[PDB]
């Protein structure tokens, strides 16, 4: 449907083409990484200035 | 006066000696590590926690 052109195309095949997977994957981690870190700093320092 | 001078030529010298020997570096390592446990001691409590 997003292609949504009616209705089904039978055997279109795409590569599981890479690259983005890896890149977006670093992404997944860091939004991860940092958050954890900031969160943690707010946790014990601890104390106003950081949070 | 004479007495302090002798005792404390020992005193002084031993003291200087101590400073130096301790700033040997590892020991200086002890300084960061032992501090930190003492940091824990310095930071065991909340009040103490401001390190």
């Amino acid at each position: 449907e997003l292609l949504g052109l009616g209705q089904r195309r039978e055997r279109v095949r795409i590569l599981k083409p890479t690259v983005a997977h890896a890149i977006i994957q670093m992404w997944y981690s860091w939004f991860v990484e940092d958050d954890r870190t900031l969160a943690a700093a707010r946790r014990t320092s601890r104390d106003d200035a950081e949070k | 006066l004479a007495i302090d001078g002798r005792r404390m030529q020992n005193a002084v010298t031993l003291l200087r000696k101590i400073e130096m020997i301790g700033t040997t570096g590892i020991g200086a390592s002890a300084v960061h590590l032992a501090q930190s446990r003492i940091v824990d001691q310095m930071a065991g409590r909340g009040l103490i926690d401001d390190s």
